[PDB]
């Protein structure tokens, strides 16, 4: 039913986004859960039958006990991990603005697809380094918060090296995000250095693939190095795992990995065709 | 000889509703997802919504989310994008494009909306 599936996910980014601005916003969250309606339900109901995974209704169920897909969120795409292991080892780095910053690197061969709402990708990346980038997706904003994403997610000294200011970066509460989320905003907001200073690549013209430049123009001839853009599309099921999460929204596996945050939700939402009665 | 050509647009208030068309011809419509994508006023082609083959799964921006259906009738080669509960940040030229995937080879010329 997909009525209720859009109105679920609209009610619970908005949730999301007020039980932030709390002292216990789990426990806020949980109050505003059971005191939210949709259509005349109650959301709780819902969230126990419905099976939509959205970042927002997911943690509405990991926080009623109620398992979720084991992906986790990053810029908004639910990264699926198909090589490689979790294991990581912290390091020290040095901005482009002289700024320190402490990144968790995964050493070692990994593989994931991104799947988000707009563009879908293949990932392939080793220790700090993009291997390569396979994206389609819905337009040239799309593809290129996907190549945004992939380029922080690397965490390649190119891409902490075009950080051009101070990392201050917020949530709603006006506290500090983490470095990884630290570099997502920052290139978010303008991506021009970045891309200028990745590095571009002749290309093999081939079916179903082209080449796309620093400046978001599509290139028979060459494209940013390890990345293309597929014309065909990439394809792409849930494993539903048990979570739990703390205090601050953050849905953690069995393993401790962060999987989801208020920091992963939309700040956009559709139009409910079903009331919703907050509160 | 893909031809893409749309029709519908036009100047209405906010709260109203327009109804966009999309003959499309020189190509086997039945068997290609189609898109719609707009330019709205200093801004680039953002895409709006998208629609399968057989026109069963549909695909929509948050910002029309709700308000925007698309549809599509395979008898008559023809695309559809019902506009409801339009707001001024409607407003943008309307095109329609073959598939679902940037760049898009294959666009029609657009009909205007304007919402005021």
């Amino acid at each position: 039913n997909d009525d209720v599936d859009q109105s679920l996910i609209i009610a619970a980014r908005n949730i999301v986004r007020r039980a932030t601005v709390s002292t216990d916003p789990l426990a806020s969250l949980l109050e505003m859960c059971h005191s939210t309606q949709i259509g005349g339900i109650r959301m709780v109901d819902i969230l126990r039958q419905n099976p939509t995974e959205e970042q927002a209704v997911d943690i509405c169920k990991a926080a009623m006990g109620l398992r979720i897909s084991s992906s986790f969120s990053f810029g908004g795409f639910t990264f699926k991990r198909t090589s490689g292991s979790s294991v990581k080892k912290e390091e020290e780095v040095l901005t482009g603005n002289l700024q320190t910053l402490k990144i968790r690197v995964h050493e070692g061969y990994e593989e994931f697809t991104m799947v988000g709402r707009r563009a879908t990708a293949i990932l392939r990346k080793a220790t700090r380094r993009l291997i390569q980038l396979i994206v389609s997706g819905r337009d040239e904003q799309s593809i290129a918060e996907a190549i945004i994403v992939a380029m922080v997610f690397s965490q390649e000294d190119c891409m902490i090296k075009a950080v051009r200011g101070d990392l201050n970066f917020v949530n709603r509460a006006n506290q500090r995000l983490n470095p990884m989320h630290q570099l997502l905003r920052h290139f978010q907001k303008d991506a021009k250095v970045l891309f200028q200073n990745w590095g571009i690549e002749p290309i093999d013209n081939v079916m179903g693939m082209i080449g796309i430049l620093p400046d978001m123009t599509p290139s028979t001839e060459m494209s940013l190095r390890g990345v293309r853009v597929s014309k065909m599309g990439v394809d792409e099921s849930t494993e539903r795992v048990v979570v739990s999460i703390d205090r601050f929204l953050r849905v953690r596996d069995q393993r401790g990995n962060v999987l989801l945050s208020p920091e992963e939700v939309s700040e956009t939402q559709g139009t409910e065709r079903l009331t919703i009665t907050y509160s | 000889q893909v031809q893409l050509q749309e029709s519908g647009g036009g100047l209405v208030q906010p709260g109203g509703s327009l109804r966009l068309s999309c003959a499309a011809s020189g190509f086997t419509f039945k068997m290609y997802a189609m898109s719609w994508v707009r330019q709205a006023p200093g801004k680039g082609l953002e895409w709006v919504s998208s629609i399968n083959s057989a026109g069963g799964s549909t695909s929509y921006v948050d910002s029309v989310k709700g308000r925007f259906t698309i549809s599509r009738d395979n008898a008559k080669n023809t695309l559809y994008l019902q506009m409801n509960s339009l707001k001024p940040d409607d407003t943008a030229v309307y095109y329609c494009v073959q598939g679902r995937n940037w760049p898009y080879d294959y666009r029609g010329q657009g009909t205007q909306v304007t919402v005021s």
